[PDB]
């Protein structure tokens, strides 16, 4: 991923804001309400039976964390995303088989979830950034499908 | 297919854009071209500059049109279908851009309903924006 | 959304295929396995060789299930509703799968109808198909 | 794509009694029928108001022709495709910015045509083989995306 030092400077301003302990739960969680086959991969996390109980599982919350994490990953090298993710796309492709186009849909989840959080703040211009970073997240994740 | 749950978030949420209609549907479109530029490709004569008088009368037909559905969303496919045999039939727009548009729209929600934007809500618009997209790239005439 | 022409195709293509439909069922879930191992992970249980008793069992009520769809292909959701819960809240069967199995449908029935697998019909069975689908992968209780 | 030696000479014996002059015609004219987004595409190619006008359509039949080359090229650089369709991706695109869900839709319309030419011939292991190879080309063409 190629961004402008412009487009580059607005994406880690905002991230900086980012609660690292709270938005990959409700990014995760969301995805999980949202598109509710993506919970077959999650048996083990206890309750996931309503989108509060979703939401409210530590378990969810927990995994978001390591979530963010990565996308806190890409956004340090964005110049280098398919090797950072090497390790988890071997993971999510091979291991688990999670279709790739759900790996599109968290990434548009989390899109969601920053301008839920940051209203005006989250320009147009600021989404097309975001937009091209996770766009790159899922193409180096699905890179063992390629 | 949605749920009865599904019908009374969208039909909640969605009453609140009201007179920002146009404003919110303004938005989306200029997310989308923004965000996705292949989409500009089936507006060639559009001006699509930051602030567009153009682009703010076209936000306001396709918020509009949403209105319609939300009016009709038990029989959909029958009063949109001059829209679907715009989108399907004349302009031939592939499907993916209403994947394109359909989150551009959730994004212009989220950002200016911050206490609507729920888990639960969040999804019962995806699925009706999905549904709505199904209707107007399907042709059924 | 089918047109009333697409029901025709759809009832006179999946009347030619009468008492074969189990067959044809059987052969479109093997053909699925074989050509997409991802899917097996859905029936970690089943018997899957070649000539599976248990495999031949299955396609027979996925034959009959498609049947019943046809039967009542204006009342889909309706008709199709415990079918629904079972794939789309049970069994949480990714939508990507019955874009598989929909394609190894049409594989089968091209492979023993050339005759009847005519442009038109291929594509009115593929959006049966796809109906078919949407209603199986949504949640509408 | 790796192929093992029973498929790749299945895929190889299936390939041989394909008739060239017209089973690109018949995938392409079928893309355009049961998905006729993709119509747009192909403005200049006349008339394609029908499925009859479609099949029959001269334009269509002599495009399908090269696209049946790209896949018969393809056969004999299983484990190059990328190399092999880099032109064509860059035209696919960059140029035309197909989107990469319409590659994989015309490599199983391709399937179907076999499938409806062969009937006993296209046993599901001889299927099986054809998705590896239709996926890997819809892969390699869409690989500027990737
Ligand atoms: C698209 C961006 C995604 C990112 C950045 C991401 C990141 C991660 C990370 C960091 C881990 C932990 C790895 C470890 O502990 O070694 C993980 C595990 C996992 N991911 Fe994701 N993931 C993504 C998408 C998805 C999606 C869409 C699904 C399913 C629909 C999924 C299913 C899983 C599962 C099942 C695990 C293991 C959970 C367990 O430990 O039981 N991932 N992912
Ligand atoms: C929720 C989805 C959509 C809705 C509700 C919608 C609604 C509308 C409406 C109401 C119109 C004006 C109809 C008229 O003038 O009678 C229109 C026109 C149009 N739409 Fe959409 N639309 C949607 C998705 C899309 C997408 C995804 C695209 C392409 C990326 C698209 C491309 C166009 C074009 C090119 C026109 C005609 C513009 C012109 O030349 O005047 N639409 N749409
Ligand atoms: C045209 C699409 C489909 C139809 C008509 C269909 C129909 C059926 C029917 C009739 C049953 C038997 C239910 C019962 O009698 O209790 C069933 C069960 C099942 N289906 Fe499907 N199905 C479709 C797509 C899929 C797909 C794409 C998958 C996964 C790849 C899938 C996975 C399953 C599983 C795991 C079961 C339960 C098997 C068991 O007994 O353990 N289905 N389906
Ligand atoms: C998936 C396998 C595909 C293959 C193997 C393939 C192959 C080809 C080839 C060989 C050409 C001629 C290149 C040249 O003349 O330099 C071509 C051109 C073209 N392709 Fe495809 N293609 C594929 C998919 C698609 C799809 C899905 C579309 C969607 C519409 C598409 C749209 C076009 C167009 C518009 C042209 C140019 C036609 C013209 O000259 O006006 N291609 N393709």
């Amino acid at each position: 991923v190629h961004l402008t030092p412009e487009e580059k400077s607005a994406v880690t301003a905002l991230w900086g804001k980012v609660n690292v302990d709270e938005v990959g739960g409700e990014a995760l969680g969301r995805l999980l309400v949202v598109y509710p086959w993506t919970q077959r991969f999650f048996e083990s996390f206890g309750d996931l039976s309503t989108p509060d109980a979703v939401m409210g599982n530590p378990k969810v919350k927990a995994h978001g964390k390591k979530v963010l994490g990565a996308f806190s990953d890409g956004l340090a090298h964005l110049d280098n995303l398919k090797g950072t993710f090497a390790t988890l796309s071997e993971l999510h492709c091979d291991k688990l088989h999670v279709d790739p186009e759900n790996f599109r849909l968290l990434g548009n989840v989390l899109v969601c979830v920053l301008a839920h959080h940051f209203g005006k703040e989250f320009t147009p211009p600021v989404q097309a950034a975001y937009q091209k970073v996770v766009a790159g997240v899922a193409n180096a994740l699905a890179h063992k499908y390629h | 297919v949605l749920s009865p749950a599904d019908k009374t978030n969208v039909k909640a949420a969605w009453g609140k854009v009201g007179a920002h209609a146009g404003e919110y549907g303004a938005e989306a479109l200029e997310r989308m071209f923004l965000s996705f530029p292949t989409t500009k490709t089936y507006f060639p004569h559009f001006d699509l500059s930051h602030g567009s008088a153009q682009v703010k009368g076209h936000g306001k037909k396709v918020a509009d049109a949403l209105t319609n559905a939300v009016a009709h969303v038990d029989d959909m496919p029958n009063a949109l279908s001059a829209l679907s045999d715009l989108h399907a039939h004349k302009l031939r727009v592939d499907p993916v851009n209403f994947k394109l548009l359909s989150h551009c729209l959730l994004v212009t929600l989220a950002a200016h309903l911050p206490a609507e934007f729920t888990p639960a809500v969040h999804a019962s618009l995806d699925k009706f924006l999905a549904s709505v997209s199904t209707v107007l790239t399907s042709k059924y005439r």
